[PDB]
């Protein structure tokens, strides 16, 4: 036994494994290789890691209610965030309101990244300040949005209000203000005397001018009346003018604007004590893979969303028995 | 059921080679043996690690974007926001599909190539002292003990030393 | 003759054809292969196949006129569609109107896919209902949009109208309503008494409020007056409130909203008795090819639009004489 | 004007082979002949059908989208709708152009490869009994009748049987 | 010396250079080739070449001020352009104004490519024409926007204005008009008698209707009043109607609309006496390369913007010592 | 420090070849010499010029588009305009990165291929008159003066003329 002593055989070969895996190529739809790796991240931990981004959990509050100063959102005064998280359980509990172009105000505040608020000494001659409502309880007393000033008649009139506030700073100022829509033609005169108020808020190059509308809306927290919320940004060197005949819900100051990496996300995922760069509404996901099919909504350093649930990259040669 | 004959890469891999990706099996006067070739093994690995570094060449960081889910029907603007995002996803989904297919084709090609490259290198060493059996193996037409086979794997095989003996076995 | 009996020649070769075709590669701009196939669909039959998608031909009607109930569009009542087709010959023949954000209303109705309408028992105390116009003939009699209720003075006044309609259903309700703009300050009082009407339509979180504008517009079907059309969607659990001083063109009920695969297309292509998944304004096109340069506007399972009119995929080897 | 000599794939295709993509032409004691090789033929076809299945791996289904033609001038929003769509089309047009070029390069490469693969397979069978003429043909240095040629095409050719006769014709 | 006379050595080889360059491949991140070429254009000359596109330098004028006819922009009357260039030093020097949807008007005028203006013989019965202001000096005399007609009371009243202008042409007509917002309730009556004017501008299918708003805005060139600018496009076969109670800033005619390749760019780059197809705000750039990272804003036949500052395309083989 | 022996493409390029991309160096009775091969040189150049014509297959002409820088904060619409443009740029940036990598891989492959193609062509000419030294060179087993080497480079080398002389040197 054994082979001839006059010759020898020398074979060249490559390894093979008993557990090959199928990948896709140009040539073939399913070819077996010795080993491969997943390029699509398809699982999440289910928790939003609170590191390294500053996560601000809105809890019962939308960012807009935190902005306006709905009393149960008072804890959010002057807060900052990389990512604000709005929860589905959030609720409003102040004067019933609407925001024409709600989404834009929510966006620009989210991106600014702070609710840093500065009080300015607006003088309001001839009107009563700090009106409160039973629909916006602040303890056991009637109350109102913290950042807003409900003005109304004094003595027995409401003089044409007319004030100015220059921006002598280096940053943009965001002013949030409002217009009150009473439910009855008798509610209107009772608060503001005039039978058709107006609110004009202007800078040098822009102006918004709103006329209220008397009428009943659906009962909300006792009320058929509404407030409509508007905003105005005043650039450095520009001037804010506020002129009103009545129905003005006045700002108490401005929010300091910033630019940066801040955003907002809707999610019910619990906040996690952990570390992850990529955040989705499902929770944080690892970012070792180039792609992911967890959620098209992401924040931070993330794999790119794709429709495939799996993409196998060969990392070894063809597997041949 | 034939055990005894060894065979090369031509339509068969070696499940028994666990210390390398490519290598030599021999049969001679002293029996049989096997040895990995680290160089071609390392060359395949380096190339594959490179693609896998470039494919994972770090994620894009995005912060504030556009909304992608909507609780209210709105028409024109929402239509556009949804269309923009659907368009982006389809294009990236295409990119990913194509990348993987191309990269996997290439991975297979470069691994096959390393194999054939090691065969040709060996063939060049052997000159007129061996013949291609057709199955990924050379018949070496002279006594080639373990040290001799070693010199082949080691790249120090001197074909001249064995040339007379081999030419004689091959022909006359 | 014949070759030596001591040797033989064995040649290896590949086929070739006399009718090769040119394709493009990385290496060369024009290389001849034995055979190739077109990847760009560039022809249409010229007909929209009515299978397998439900095609609703608008004929003389835009979707909006079918929605409002322009009399010559009465045949579209409660209709449904996968794809609504609007024709260039379509015309309006009712009260002259405009829709602020026409495109959005057209879009959301198209996508909802039905004109399924449900009558609700609105009570309108103190006004006259069912006003009709000579510009909206319904037979030989003056008439109006089927889905709209032209309200006007009764006796000699027009009391502040003020009604509610809760959504106790599982689906979204779409309400279509309107505001009438008279041409003369004397037309205004004659219909509605008040000299400046208003229409406020509200839910719990939203409100729209419109003030009419007296003035002459271009004569259309006898009239310088106009109606402006608005809409309101009321989610399950929410409530619709309608408050008006005058000029209200009231809804008679709601349209049931759906989500799904429905859309709308502008095309003059005839409807075809045939089968095709992909529809373009040019007519249906086959979808065996991955790309097409027929039209960027498509509906259904379609090849992707590209600018090239031809892309040849080699399906054979290089052709060599 | 030379008719009589047959020639192989080196810069010439065979218009007369209509039952296969690759094959053998021979000239021997019994005359000339031709036979397709189905295996390499099927291998090319399978690969090409695969690409052509993946390229046609079914259309995307889209329903309600955005408007793409406009009867009125509107400015900012329409500008954006047109730009979104123009951007999408240019990117897909690019994808299509590149795909076809890449795929056609690959189709040519894999078809050339099958050709060369069949040549090398034949060469391995023939061992020392033939020489490469340089034109895609082997000179077989022994009497090889139709049955003999058949054994080559069939993969059952035993080089040992003819080795002495061939080595003698090649050299001494 | 010298080799044997019985044999010879014939080697095959390829060239190599002493100055190889590194490129990127699929296989390797840095491989040395004999030569390569840059595919990313990363430099500009710093000048906008005035050939072959017609460049119109706005200098001290925005396109909108050239449109309205701000006196220091009078030199732009009836001008045309492929690319209008707006400079950061531009300023307004006429009646303080705002344009709701400024960006859209700027866009559609830019794309139309001309300020070709045609005077139409509007009759304005019962009002005074050609009002002028000290904030819009035209020499030493008070003046106004050239293309606009400031109408005001005659004798002691302001009759309901009500005029029409049909489009019997083959092109779209663009009408620019305005609404005046006085600063005091006493300024309003003094100009227009009525205490709440209105401007309704309508065609057959569309209408805009604007109500002025009395109130002080920030002092600009002596004034707290403003004008708000609107536009209306009238298609061939359609009709323009203008109805106003007061505060109407009337058009004097229309701008002829075109379609084509015209656009607008913001840039402070000097205009250059040279030739270049591709224009960026940095100045013109060559277009020999497929990509460029100079600016995402471009006009003309340009390389595509990418984030990389360099991409090296091998144009030679691997360089081996 | 060995000057005297010439060597081929196997892991070394020739800095001294300035009139071509590929070529021959020889050593014989008359000394040494060098000559470029224009055909394989032209083939590489043509292929590279083609890619570089297709890559530069003329820019896209765009005129009025959307705005891409903004002096005022605006929210939803501006968000969308920025997102549309950021999306476009990332996709084109990806296209460019991939194109260059693929094209450079291909450029290297086709240039290597031309090299090996010229080697195999030469090998086919030489038949049994030479052996592969393993370093990109052939040992020609017969007197081959400058004219002889010339006939090889020129493609007119007749292997039969030298066959007896060479077979004798190779073996017996
Ligand atoms: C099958 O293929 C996968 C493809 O990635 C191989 O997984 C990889 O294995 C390498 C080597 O163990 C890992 O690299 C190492 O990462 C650590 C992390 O810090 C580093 O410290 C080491 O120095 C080394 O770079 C790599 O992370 C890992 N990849 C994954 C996704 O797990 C795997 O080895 C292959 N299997 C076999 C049996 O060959
Ligand atoms: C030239 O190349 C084209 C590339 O597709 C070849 O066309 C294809 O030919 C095959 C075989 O006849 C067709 O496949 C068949 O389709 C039917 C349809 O149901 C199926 O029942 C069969 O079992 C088979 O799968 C394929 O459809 C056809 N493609 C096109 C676009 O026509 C063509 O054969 C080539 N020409 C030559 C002469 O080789
Ligand atoms: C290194 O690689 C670059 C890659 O392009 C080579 O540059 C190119 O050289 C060719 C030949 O000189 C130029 O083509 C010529 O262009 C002129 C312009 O009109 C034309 O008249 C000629 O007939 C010819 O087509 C090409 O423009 C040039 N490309 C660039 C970007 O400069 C270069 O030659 C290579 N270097 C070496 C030493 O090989
Ligand atoms: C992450 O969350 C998303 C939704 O926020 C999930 O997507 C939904 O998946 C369910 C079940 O497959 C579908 O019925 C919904 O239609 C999906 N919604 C959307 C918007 O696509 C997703 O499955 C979650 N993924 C993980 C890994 O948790
Ligand atoms: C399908 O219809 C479209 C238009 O709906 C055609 O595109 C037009 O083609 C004409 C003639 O080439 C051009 O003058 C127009 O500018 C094109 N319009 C657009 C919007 O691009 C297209 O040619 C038709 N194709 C087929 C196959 O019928
Ligand atoms: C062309 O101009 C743009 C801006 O118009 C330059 O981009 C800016 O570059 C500076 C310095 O690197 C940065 O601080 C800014 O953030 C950049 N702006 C934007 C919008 O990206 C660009 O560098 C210029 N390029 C050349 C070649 O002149
Ligand atoms: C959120 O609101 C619920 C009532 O809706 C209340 O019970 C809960 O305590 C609130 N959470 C916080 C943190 O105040
Ligand atoms: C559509 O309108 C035309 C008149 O414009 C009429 O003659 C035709 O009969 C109408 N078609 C239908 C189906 O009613
Ligand atoms: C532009 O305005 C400045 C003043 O701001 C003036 O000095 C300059 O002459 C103006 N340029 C032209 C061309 O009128
Ligand atoms: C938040 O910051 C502002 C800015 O200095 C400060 O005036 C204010 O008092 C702070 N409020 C709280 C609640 O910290
Ligand atoms: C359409 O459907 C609604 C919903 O049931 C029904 O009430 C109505 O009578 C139907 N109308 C027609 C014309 O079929
Ligand atoms: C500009 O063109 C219009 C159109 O003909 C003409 O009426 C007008 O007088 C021209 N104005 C100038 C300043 O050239």
């Amino acid at each position: 036994p054994g082979n001839d002593n006059s010759t020898a055989t020398l074979c060249l070969g490559h390894h093979a494994v008993p557990n090959g895996t199928l990948v896709k190529t140009i040539t073939n739809d399913q070819i077996e290789v010795t080993n491969a790796t997943e390029l699509v991240q398809s699982s999440s931990t289910g928790k939003i890691c609170n590191n390294p981004h500053r996560i601000l959990d809105g809890i019962n509050c939308t960012l807009i209610d935190a902005l306006l100063g709905d009393p149960h959102c008072d804890g959010f005064q002057n807060e900052t965030w990389d990512l604000f998280v709005e929860r589905s359980k959030a609720f409003s509990n102040c004067y019933p309101y609407d925001v024409p172009d709600y989404a834009s105000l929510r966006s620009l505040v989210a991106s600014s990244g702070t609710l840093e608020f500065i009080n300015e000494g607006f003088t309001w001659t001839g009107v009563t300040q700090n009106g409160g409502s039973n629909a916006c309880k602040r303890g056991p007393d009637s109350g109102f949005f913290s950042r807003l000033n409900w003005l109304y008649k004094s003595g027995s009139a409401y003089p044409v209000l007319n004030v100015t506030m220059p921006n002598n700073d280096n940053f943009d100022k965001l002013y949030i203000w409002g217009v009150h829509h009473p439910s009855t033609d008798q509610e209107q005169t009772n608060l503001y005397v005039q039978a058709s108020g107006r609110v004009t808020v202007s800078t040098k190059r822009s102006q918004q001018t709103i006329i209220p509308n008397i009428g009943s809306r659906p009962w909300v927290r006792g009320l058929s009346s509404r407030i409509s919320i508007y905003w105005t940004i005043v650039k450095p060197g520009d001037i804010l003018v506020i002129n009103s005949n009545g129905n003005l819900i006045a700002p108490r100051g401005y929010f300091k604007m910033r630019t940066g990496k801040s955003s907002i996300m809707r999610s019910d995922a619990p906040i996690g004590t952990c570390i992850s760069e990529c955040i989705t509404p499902n929770g944080s996901i690892p970012n070792d893979k180039p792609f992911q099919n967890v959620n098209k909504i992401t924040y931070g350093a993330c794999p790119k969303y794709v429709k495939q649930n799996t993409l196998k990259l060969a990392t070894g040669m063809r597997n041949v028995p | 059921g034939i055990f005894g004959a060894i065979a090369g890469f031509i339509e068969n891999g070696w499940e028994g080679m666990i210390d390398g990706w490519y290598g030599f099996r021999h049969q001679n006067s002293e029996g049989t043996g096997q040895a990995a070739d680290l160089k071609s093994t390392q060359a395949a690995i380096d190339q594959i690690n490179g693609k896998l570094n470039r494919v994972i060449e770090k994620t894009n960081e995005k912060f504030h974007q556009i909304e992608k889910e909507f609780s209210e029907v709105e028409g024109r603007i929402q239509d556009l926001e949804k269309y923009v995002e659907d368009t982006k996803i389809d294009l990236w989904s295409y990119n990913a599909e194509l990348l993987v297919a191309l990269e996997n084709q290439h991975t297979i090609d470069l691994t096959d190539s390393e194999m054939n490259k090691l065969f040709e290198k060996t063939r060049r060493q052997l000159r007129e002292n061996a013949e291609d059996m057709g199955n990924g193996c050379f018949k070496i037409y002279h006594k080639c003990d373990n040290a001799c086979i070693g010199s082949i794997r080691n790249g120090t095989y001197d074909h001249d030393v064995y040339r007379d003996e081999a030419l004689n076995n091959r022909f006359q």
